[PDB]
């Protein structure tokens, strides 16, 4: 029902990652990251709230129906799978390189 | 404090049966939902139910109703997930998870270490 | 020139918590349900309409349904507290299939299921012959009862009874309860119409699990109440027009017999089975249900797509609780299987009763707590009643992507929606009398949407009902506590009177002007109190330091003694030789 | 509610003893008085005696002193008047009564069926 992209996002280290999602609901969008290996954690949720010991490099904020996930100054704890997530709906995923 | 811990590292063959249990602590079981993730490598992730164990009330995503059991043990604070009819497509990480907090369920901080399963 | 006023009484609302008690209308009643901790009803005396005010209500979200679910769990407790403990029944039982005489299927699956047990004298032993049903008994052909591996079973009084009693919840002194009458109010948004009512229109304690009884009905339609039904996990309550009579019984006589375990201990067995053994049943009519589920698809096809197909289906899984409808019926506890009356399915646009199966425990483990159970004795005769299934609780099978089709199962398990089906119009509203507006002097609850100067005109009367176990104490204590911080505010201020008191505080343009002509004419004191709420500190303040402080030293021992004919001396002065 | 049941038809010679139960319900059975009337055609009501079973004090009446007893059974709420040496004049209906309230005695609201017994 939901979609993001891009599918890869092919980045140095230092640089800032957009990340864009759409979304065909109404309803509150949370981010999770994937690093490879481990469990996924929630980076944020409500489309713009950090989860706790989020630092602040990790933000949202858009208008209408998509969103926008950015990473300022990326830090090598990056480079995961980003999922958005709706309703118990995910989208395909980003995988940031 | 909150912690889910699973067990896992099992492999199975088409046809089998599998079971996974996933025991939680640091906050009260009985009130708060679980939910079960299927994260595969390379596909979209899949939700797969949701548990209430206070009186086991259970819901299944639609494309697996017919194949999905999930049971509780509230003596020994256990979910348990059986999976039927296993596929070649069901090679995943499967994740015990819950909300932030126990009234909007789908806002997932706490997961567990996730049980690899092939097939 | 308008200058601050101080007004006590005003009418205004603060929607915070409290504790709401009892309100009971008045030997054989008294056994069941009534702690006779609860006041005699009034007959519904004071219902005060507010007119043109919008409140906005969220059933989901308040504290009257918790407050009922502690009171109703604590009854029951109550209730069992001093009745029969049977630890001592937690014994080997070599059970076996109820006699058919020949090999005919056990209907029920009674289990004959003897035991040794105790008896008054603690040396000797009885042997005992009850019937217990297979759900109540698990293997170990030895077999033992289902809670003694985990839980301590207290047996219900034999003469206390568990018949629904209607209970009226009224707020204390401070608080009053806020009814919206809407018709068509789906429970969470704006109230067009909303009233003023002391106490609740009893509402009744009856646990059902999938399908609510004997609750109150719509007048005008089918009503779907969900916040946000998109959500998969919110339960989706359902209030129905028409009331459909389900006809349930268990169909056999039941001999039933007693001894004794210990000293002043008695249990109530099954002893036999007179009649043909038969299983229990519930009947719905055909036709009243499929025009009630019709009328339903209706309402919930509103919610979602109109080309949508709507399809109900069996519960999938969980405890017996939540997988069947439960209810009592004269003393006994009944399952019921709604697979029947719920695989229907719905593609977009008599006189046969649906017969549904039960299965009776004794053995009720209900409100769903770890490490507690309850035996209820076997009622001897036929059992019947006549209930009205008044309501629905569903849920939605998520997780489809795309299709047109959508399952509704029913659900519960947790029994705060039963009581979100009665008490969803209620809402509990403190009273905040104090308030400040403009004047240019410069020296119950009814009216509420009235402008402002009417409030004025009956003042007193809000004033009136304010100041009228440990938490009915707290209560109290809470309300002559606030009563005398509000009194003591109104003393710093200089206005120990109660009623219009003016003061000699200028009117600031910062403090949320309006323009100081609309204000009093055209305006109620709620929307005005929404406007100066965060400004209200400053004012309070500068109210204590105007006319408390600068007015104590300017009425001080100044004008105490006043004998100047040689007044202004630094003037006196001024035209002493000047003159000359 | 209040219900009070006596088994009666008794039919006995003269000399001999008879025993009539009468059961309380709906009404606390140790908070309030009972009474024993006798009623017949022709003669006049007789009171027999009352009996308050929480000590189980009775008081008779002058003209059966010495021949009537009364006793009371807490656990099944069951008074009993016992009657000793009847005879032919004792021929009549006895009734198990209690007063309107538990405060004045003489104000029989409730009584029971009645209990015949022909000497
Ligand atoms: C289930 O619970 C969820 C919450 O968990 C509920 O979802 C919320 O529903 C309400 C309505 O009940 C939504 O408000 C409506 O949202 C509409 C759009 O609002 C978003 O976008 C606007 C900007 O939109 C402009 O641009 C659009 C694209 O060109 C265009 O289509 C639109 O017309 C506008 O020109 C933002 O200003 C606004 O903040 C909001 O932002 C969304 O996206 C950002 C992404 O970063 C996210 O942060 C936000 O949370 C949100 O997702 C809009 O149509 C509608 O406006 C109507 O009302 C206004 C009143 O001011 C009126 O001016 C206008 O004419 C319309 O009548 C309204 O604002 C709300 O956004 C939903 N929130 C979420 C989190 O999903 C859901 O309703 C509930 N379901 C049920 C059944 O109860
Ligand atoms: C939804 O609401 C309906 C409608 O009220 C309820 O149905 C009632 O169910 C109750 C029991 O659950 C019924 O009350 C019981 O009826 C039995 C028959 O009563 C006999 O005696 C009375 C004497 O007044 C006569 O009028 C009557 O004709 C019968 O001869 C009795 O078994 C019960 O009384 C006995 O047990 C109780 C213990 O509870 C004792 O207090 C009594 O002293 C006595 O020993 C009792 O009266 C009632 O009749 C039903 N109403 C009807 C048919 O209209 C549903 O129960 C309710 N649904 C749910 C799920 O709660
Ligand atoms: C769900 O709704 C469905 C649609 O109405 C129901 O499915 C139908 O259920 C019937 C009953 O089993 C199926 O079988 C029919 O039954 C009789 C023959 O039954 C005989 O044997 C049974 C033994 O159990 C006995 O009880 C009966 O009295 C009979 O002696 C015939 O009339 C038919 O030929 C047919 O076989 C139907 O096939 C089935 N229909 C469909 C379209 O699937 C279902 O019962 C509903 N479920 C519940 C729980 O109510
Ligand atoms: C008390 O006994 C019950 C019944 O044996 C235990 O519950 C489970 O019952 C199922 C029924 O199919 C069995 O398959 C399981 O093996 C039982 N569990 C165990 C651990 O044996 C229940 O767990 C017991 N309670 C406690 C607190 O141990
Ligand atoms: C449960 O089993 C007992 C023992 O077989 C049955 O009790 C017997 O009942 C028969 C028929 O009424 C009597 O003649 C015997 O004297 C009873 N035996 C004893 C040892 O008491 C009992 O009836 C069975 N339960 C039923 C039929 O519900
Ligand atoms: C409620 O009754 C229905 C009656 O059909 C039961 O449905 C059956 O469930 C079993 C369980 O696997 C299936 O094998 C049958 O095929 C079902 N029958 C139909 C017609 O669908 C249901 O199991 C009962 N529920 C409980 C809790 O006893
Ligand atoms: C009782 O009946 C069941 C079927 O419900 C059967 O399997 C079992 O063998 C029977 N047991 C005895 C002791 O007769
Ligand atoms: C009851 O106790 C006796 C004591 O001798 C024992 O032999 C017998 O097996 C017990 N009976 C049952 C039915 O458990
Ligand atoms: C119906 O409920 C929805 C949420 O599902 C709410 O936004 C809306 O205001 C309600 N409508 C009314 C009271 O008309
Ligand atoms: C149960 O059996 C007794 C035996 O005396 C009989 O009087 C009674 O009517 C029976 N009960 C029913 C409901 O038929
Ligand atoms: C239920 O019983 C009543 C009488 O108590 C009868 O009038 C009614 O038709 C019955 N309803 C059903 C659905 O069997
Ligand atoms: C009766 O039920 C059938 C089958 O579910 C349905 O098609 C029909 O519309 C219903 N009739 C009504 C509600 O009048
Ligand atoms: C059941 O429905 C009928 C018909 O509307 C109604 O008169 C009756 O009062 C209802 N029963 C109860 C117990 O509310």
């Amino acid at each position: 029902v939901l979609t993001q992209s891009p599918g890869t996002l092919s980045l140095s280290p230092g640089e800032t990652a957009i990340i864009s999602c759409r979304t065909s609901q109404y309803g509150s969008l949370a981010w999770y990251q994937q690093r490879p290996g481990q469990a996924p954690r929630l980076v944020i949720y409500s489309g713009s709230t950090r989860a706790a010991g989020i630092p602040d490099r990790f933000s949202g904020s858009r208008w209408g129906p998509d969103y926008n996930l950015t990473i300022s100054n990326l830090e090598s704890g990056d480079f995961g799978v980003y999922y958005c997530q709706q309703y118990e709906f995910f989208g395909q995923g980003t995988k940031v390189q | 404090q909150v912690q889910l811990v699973q067990s896992g590292g099992q492999m199975k063959k088409p046809g089998e049966s599998m079971r996974i249990s996933c025991r939680a602590s640091g906050y009260e079981f009985i009130d708060c939902t679980l939910n079960w993730i299927r994260l595969a490598p390379g596909k979209r992730p899949e939700w797969m139910g949701w548990l209430k164990p206070r009186g086991g009330a259970v819901n299944y995503a639609r494309p697996l109703q017919g194949r999905v059991t999930m049971t509780r043990d509230v003596y020994s604070d256990t979910a348990f997930l059986e999976l039927r009819s296993l596929t070649v497509d069901d090679t995943a990480v499967y994740f015990c998870t819950r909300g932030k907090n126990c009234d909007y369920n789908w806002d997932f901080e706490h997961w567990g270490r996730g049980t690899p399963v092939i097939v | 020139n308008l200058w601050v006023t101080v007004y006590y009484g005003v009418p205004v609302w603060k929607d915070a918590e409290t504790t709401l008690f009892c309100a009971s209308d008045a030997t054989e009643k008294h056994n069941v349900w009534a702690t006779h901790a609860c006041v005699p009803t009034d007959p519904n005396p004071q219902e005060i309409h507010l007119e043109n005010v919008i409140e906005e209500f969220n059933m989901w979200k308040n504290n009257m349904v918790e407050q009922m679910h502690e009171d109703i769990i604590s009854l029951w407790d109550q209730s069992l507290k001093p009745c029969v403990k049977l630890t001592p029944l937690c014994v080997t039982l070599q059970c076996t299939n109820v006699t058919n005489n020949i090999t005919d299927d056990m209907r029920g699956e009674l289990k004959n299921c003897s035991f040794n047990m105790t008896t008054e004298l603690r040396d000797k032993k009885q042997k005992v012959y009850s019937l217990f049903y297979r759900l109540d008994v698990v293997q170990i052909k030895e077999y033992r009862l289902i809670n003694c591996n985990t839980s301590a079973i207290t047996q219900a009084c034999p003469k206390v009874s568990f018949e629904p009693i209607p209970i009226h919840y009224c707020a204390p002194a401070g608080f009053a309860i806020l009814k919206c009458k809407d018709k068509k109010f789906n429970g969470t948004g704006p109230c067009p119409s909303v009233s003023t009512v002391q106490c609740t229109h009893g509402i009744k304690p009856v646990v059902s699990t999938q399908l609510l009884l004997n609750g109150s009905l719509a007048e005008e339609e089918v009503i779907i109440r969900s916040e946000n039904i998109t959500n998969n996990a919110k339960n989706i309550l359902v209030q129905l027009n028409t009331p459909v009579q389900i006809n349930c019984t268990r169909p056999n006589n039941n001999t039933v017999k007693s001894i004794r375990i210990g000293p002043g201990q008695a249990f109530y067995y099954t002893g036999d089975i007179i009649g043909d053994i038969r299983q229990a049943h519930c009947n719905v009519s055909k036709a009243t249900w499929n025009e009630t589920l019709g009328k339903v698809v209706k309402q919930l096809r509103k919610h979602f797509g109109n080309n949508t197909i709507i399809r109900f289906a069996q519960s999938s899984g969980g405890d017996l609780e939540v997988t069947t409808h439960s209810f009592n019926c004269g003393g006994e506890f009944f399952y019921c299987n709604t697979s029947g009356l719920f695989n229907s399915t719905w593609i977009s646009n008599s006189n046969d009763s649906i017969t549904l199966p039960c299965r009776i425990k004794q053995i009720i483990n209900m409100w769903q707590r770890i490490g507690q159970a309850m035996y209820a004795p076997p009622i001897q005769g036929v059992i019947r009643c006549v209930s009205n299934i008044t309501g629905l609780i569903l849920t939605r099978d998520g997780g489809s992507t795309n299709s047109t089709t959508e399952t509704f199962r029913p659900g519960g398990g947790d029994m705060r929606d039963n009581w979100r089906s009665e008490l969803y119009k209620y809402k509990v509203v403190k009273i905040e009398p104090l308030g400040v507006a403009p004047t240019r002097c410069k020296r119950f609850l009814g009216a509420a949407g009235s402008t402002m100067g009417a409030a004025s005109m009956t003042l007193t009367v809000q004033a009136r009902n304010l100041l009228s176990g440990i938490k009915q104490l707290q209560a109290r204590v809470l309300a002559v506590e606030h009563y005398l911080r509000d009194q003591q505010l109104l003393g710093i201020w200089g206005c120990s009177g109660k009623l219009i008191c003016c003061t000699n505080v200028p009117w600031n343009s910062s403090w949320s002007n309006r323009d100081l002509s609309e204000i009093w004419d055209k305006m109620t004191w709620l929307q005005w109190d929404k406007e100066i709420s965060n400004y209200t500190q400053i004012i309070y303040g500068l109210l204590e330091e105007s006319q408390n402080q600068q007015e104590k030293n300017e009425q001080d021992l100044l004008a105490l003694d006043k004998w100047a004919s040689l007044w202004n001396w630094f003037d006196i002065t001024n035209w002493l030789w000047y003159i000359k």
